[PDB]
């Protein structure tokens, strides 16, 4: 965890493709229950990719692939990483992915997607984000934590 | 500068992609085989479950059961008849006499019921995809549109007024007019408009070879319709299925009479079709038999003719909704320059105007271009024009 | 296979290199993920153990059946080739995309479960009408008229030339072009150029071929031609000799006039029926259009009208200079002498005269053709 | 000769051989031929046939 966090913060905003590939390879390794090391790797991938628009797009595609094939920890981390990639930039594809994720059975993934949606719409006052947040609040009336998020 | 540096790297990656995909297995092109990553389930258990668990249970036809007991009768169309019984996984209320079902391949006992055979001859004749004809694209027949909707859509759109009013909704509609006057262009509209199933019976799609092999198709179509909740069966070129009975001397032109009679019977009387609305379209209705056109089977007799003065303008406005033409064109002058032309003629005029404009150099249509196109489509192609020989409906 | 269709870069920009590097990285990650499955739990060869187990599970002897319905949930209803209807289910390798009536479904030999599909390589109607090779040379071999060469090009090839020009104008290609002209006008010669230049599938239909002997057959032939051409690919199907719809009466067909009428109605329906035929073009020609059914010509079924007149006195020169390109003719005669020999010498007349002159030169085994050979061919051609 | 003759005793004991006419052949020794009264089917090939 410490090593990957250091590597991520070190190369954040540098766009070095080799480090992104190394992080992806680290994520691709199936790990026994107990290791939370994948989430920091995904966040570091997002941090390295934020620098370039092409980097942002390839990171979004890789995050979609990881979500399709990722573990529970990777599934929880992907919404936060993709929200980081598109802060204050409501890209329609990312918003739709977050809308799909916010209805996941796992509550933690739901709150992660909700927080990513809030981050993406921060300061833009997007009507679509407000509407989907209203729909989620209506859905999650019974859950206190989900309503809080 | 590094022209060979990038092309070689790309070629290496492209070759390696196949060199690595061949290591999992997608090759060995078969003749109807699925992907090894598509039948994986049946390897030792699923195959031993998809195969060892089940039996063929060949399907056959039932005759009737015998009272005082289960006493069901087994009958095979091509194998043999036999006294058999159903399986332990069936109910005794559903013992339909004359029902297609399979019996235990060994026990010769019906273990699974089945729906009636589809007779693929009348199963292929379902729409399954509405045409791209919308209401806004069939302008020029507003009164006919309202009349057709009152029979196909309005009665089913809000089935509360008709019950409160206390009158049975009108039964069907026949659209007979000069050729090209917009019959199919509206039938496709009806298909893409409502949601109830629409069956397209091409007037030639009922004349079978053997004696009576055609009428059976009518019964099959009628059953496939009555099977669903609500159906609207649109038959075109209804002038072919049957015109009338005129037998004299040697028996001729009679077989079509049997087909027409069978179509009428399934359409009227003896527990009629009920929740099935007919929408026919003849182009030479002069020969239609008195019985078919008699009210109660095709009550509505809407007619679709040539737009007089404003129909042509509406056709020009609709069929030209996606043509790059000069805004200073006077279409109404064109609608007045076509004394008696068909709507398909208007669409062809818009097309020819597009072609002429694209011909030499222009990028947008010109009023003079549409004028020149009219001079050829109507004033030049008038030799046949298809109108004079069918205007009298004969 | 269809990994990435983005080639818009078409240059040495860094975007193309970045996309290729990302694709390579994704492929490497997938390969690494897949390799560990065998490294940790191979559990089998995965190359031949699976194929052998499939062969030993599915009935080794697979029969030639016929699918007749659709049962999605591990079931299917078909008839045994002997005749007995079967309730064979779906197997693991079913790949149920060809679940249509007629395709033979291969069942097991032990339990007769669906083992394999039946690859179909027949298409009898299409084959009895599919053009294999180009008929003739380029359009330059037609010669003389080219009043329809541009028109026919716009009607057929122009849609296939670059279908954005008609797209940018906001219209679709013309419906159909019917080539009517004097007997031997070269209409078939026009289809020759259409085929030699054509790009998509083309079907040839003999005019009498639509009228069959058994009642109800002709409509079936028309519907089958429509299915074959449309269901095969974008096509240009020419039903030559359309006048044979009712002009000629034969005793082979059981039905009388109400059979040619039914065939014509079926053809009209197939041309402008109640569905989307797709991207299919029709080019038919006739020599006696005075009797053709008026409904089959209304704008909407056959749109473009093309008339072919006899070769012009100025066009006759090009026709002659064309049909005699490779002939070693002696300079004794001048073609213009026979150019006006016939008052109404059609295009076929020039070819007949040239062939007769060649034959006459052949009878004497001479090397060139003399004026007398042409003189003797002219009388034998026009005068009979 | 006698050993053969006694061998034909069991030769005529085994079941006969059906007649076949391959309408279409398939790669890797696949055969779909016309059964006399039945039809066709998918099968494999023998060990010593080109
Ligand atoms: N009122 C209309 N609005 C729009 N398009 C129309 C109209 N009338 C005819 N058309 C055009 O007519 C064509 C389809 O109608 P179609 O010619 O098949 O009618 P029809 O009377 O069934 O012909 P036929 O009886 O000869 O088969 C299309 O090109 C369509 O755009
Ligand atoms: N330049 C030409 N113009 C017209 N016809 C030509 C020309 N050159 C050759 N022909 C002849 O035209 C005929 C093409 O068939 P076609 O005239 O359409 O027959 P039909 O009219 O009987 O269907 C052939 O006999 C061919 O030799």
């Amino acid at each position: 965890h410490c090593d990957m966090t250091l590597l991520s913060c070190a190369y954040a905003g540098t766009g070095n493709v080799l480090k992104v590939q190394s992080l992806l390879g680290h994520c691709a390794q199936h790990l026994d229950k107990g290791e939370t090391h994948q989430g920091p790797a995904v966040l570091g991938i997002a941090m390295v990719a934020m620098a370039e628009e092409l980097g942002v797009e390839m990171a979004i595609r890789s995050l979609e692939h990881l979500l399709q094939y990722g573990e529970q920890n990777i599934r929880r981390a992907v919404p936060l990483a993709l929200g980081l990639l598109c802060i204050s930039n409501p890209k329609v594809n990312v918003m739709d992915t977050l809308s799909r994720l916010s209805h996941d059975s796992d509550l933690e993934v739901a709150m992660a997607a909700i927080i990513s949606l809030g981050l993406i719409g921060a300061g833009t006052n997007n009507a679509r984000i407000a509407g989907m947040l209203r729909n989620l609040s209506s859905y999650y009336y019974k859950d206190a934590s989900a309503l809080f998020c | 500068p590094y022209s060979a540096s990038i092309k070689k790297v790309e070629k290496e990656i492209k070759d390696m992609s196949k060199k690595v995909n061949d290591l999992i297995g997608i090759k060995e092109s078969d003749t109807g085989l699925a992907a090894p990553s598509q039948w994986d389930l049946v390897s030792d258990k699923q195959m031993m479950q998809e195969e060892q668990p089940l039996q063929v249970a060949r399907c056959t036809k039932i005759i009737n059961p015998n009272t005082e007991d289960a006493k069901y009768v087994i009958n095979v169309k091509q194998i043999a008849k036999f006294v058999v019984g159903l399986g332990d996984k069936v109910s005794p209320t559903d013992i339909e006499e004359g029902m297609r079902v399979g019996v235990d391949r060994n026990k010769y006992q019906i273990q699974i019921p089945l729906p009636p055979k589809i007779d693929p001859s009348v199963t292929m004749m379902t729409v399954e995809e509405k045409p791209d004809v919308t209401y806004n694209d069939v302008g020029g027949c507003k009164e006919q549109i309202e009349k057709m909707r009152e029979v196909v859509e309005l009665p089913m759109l809000h089935p509360e007024k008709f019950v409160k009013l206390g009158i049975d909704p009108p039964k069907g509609v026949l659209c007979y007019g000069p050729p090209g006057t917009g019959k199919t262009l509206l039938a496709r509209a009806v298909a893409n408009r409502t949601d109830a199933c629409f069956i397209r019976v091409i007037g030639s799609e009922l004349v079978q070879k053997y004696v009576g092999e055609g009428a059976r198709m009518v019964r099959e179509l009628f059953q496939m319709a009555r099977s669903k909740k609500a159906c609207i069966v649109f038959f075109d070129e209804v002038d072919a299925i049957g015109g009338a009975r005129f037998d004299d001397g040697v028996g001729g032109d009679n077989e079509v009479q049997r087909t027409m009679l069978e179509i009428v019977n399934q359409l009227d009387g003896f527990d009629a079709r009920g929740n099935i609305k007919v929408l026919m379209a003849t182009n030479r209705p002069d020969t239609l038999d008195p019985a078919l056109l008699r009210p109660g089977r095709l009550d509505r007799k809407v007619e679709f003719g040539l737009p007089d003065l404003e129909g042509r303008t509406q056709i020009f406005k609709i069929h030209t909704r996606t043509m790059n033409c000069e805004r200073d064109i006077r279409f109404e002058l064109l609608a007045r320059l076509c004394p008696n032309s068909t709507g398909a003629d208007i669409r062809s005029v818009c097309t020819e105007a597009g072609m002429y404009a694209i011909r030499a150099r222009r990028k947008t249509v010109t009023e003079k271009d549409f004028l020149d196109a009219v001079n050829k489509v109507i004033k030049g192609y008038q030799k046949f024009s298809a109108t004079p020989k069918y205007m009298v409906y004969n | 296979a269809a990994r990435i269709p983005t080639v818009t870069p078409l240059t040495k920009c860094k975007l193309r290199l970045l996309k290729l590097e990302r694709i390579k990285d994704y492929l490497l990650m997938e390969e690494e993920f897949v390799a560990n499955q065998e490294r940790l739990k191979p559990q089998e060869e995965k190359t031949e153990e699976d194929r052998s187990k499939v062969d030993d599970i599915r009935g080794s002897p697979m029969s030639v059946g016929s699918l007749e319905e659709l049962i999605d949930e591990n079931h299917a209803i078909v008839s045994s080739s002997v005749g007995p209807e079967y309730y064979v289910s779906i197997m693991s390798f079913v790949d149920k995309d060809q679940l249509e009536p007629g395709c033979s479904i291969l069942m097991h030999n032990k339990v007769l479960s669906v083992v394999g599909l039946l690859q179909d390589e027949v298409d009898p109607m299409v084959s009895v009408m599919k053009v294999e090779k180009a008929p003739l040379e380029s359009y330059a071999d037609i010669g003389g008229l080219d009043p329809q060469i541009q028109e026919i090009k716009e009607a057929v090839e122009l849609p296939l030339t670059h279908p954005e020009l008609y797209e940018d104008i906001g219209i679709k290609p013309p419906k159909g072009v019917i080539l009517y002209g004097e007997p031997g006008t070269g209409k078939t010669l026009l289809a020759k150029a259409v085929a030699n230049s054509t790009s998509a599938t083309f079907l040839r239909v003999v005019g009498s071929e639509l009228i069959q002997k058994y009642l109800g057959d002709g409509p079936k032939l028309v519907r089958e031609l429509f299915r074959v051409a449309d269901d095969l690919s974008p096509s240009i199907v020419f039903i030559d000799e359309i006048d044979a719809v009712g002009t000629k009466r034969y005793d082979a067909h059981s039905g009388g006039e109400r059979e040619i009428q039914r065939t014509m109605l079926e053809l009209l329906n197939q041309l402008d029926g109640f569905d989307s035929r797709g991207d299919v073009k029709v080019i038919l020609a006739t020599n006696k259009i005075e009797s053709l059914d008026p409904a089959l010509l209304r704008p909407g079924r056959i749109d473009r009208k093309i008339e072919f007149p006899l070769p012009d006195i100025k066009t006759r020169r090009r026709i002659f200079t064309i049909h005699t390109s490779k002939m070693t003719l002696s300079d004794d005669v001048n073609l213009e002498e026979f150019v006006m020999t016939k008052d109404e010498f059609s295009g076929a007349d020039i070819k007949a005269i040239c062939t007769e002159a060649g034959l006459l030169a052949l009878r004497e085994r001479r090397m060139k053709v003399t004026h007398t050979d042409f003189k003797k061919a002219k009388e034998k051609v026009m005068f009979k | 000769h006698v050993r053969a003759l006694k061998e034909e005793l069991q030769l005529l004991q085994e079941p006969g051989s059906y007649v076949g006419e391959v309408v279409k052949v398939m790669g890797k020794s696949k055969v779909l031929v016309k059964v006399h009264p039945e039809g066709k089917y998918v099968v494999d090939i023998d060990k010593n046939i080109d």
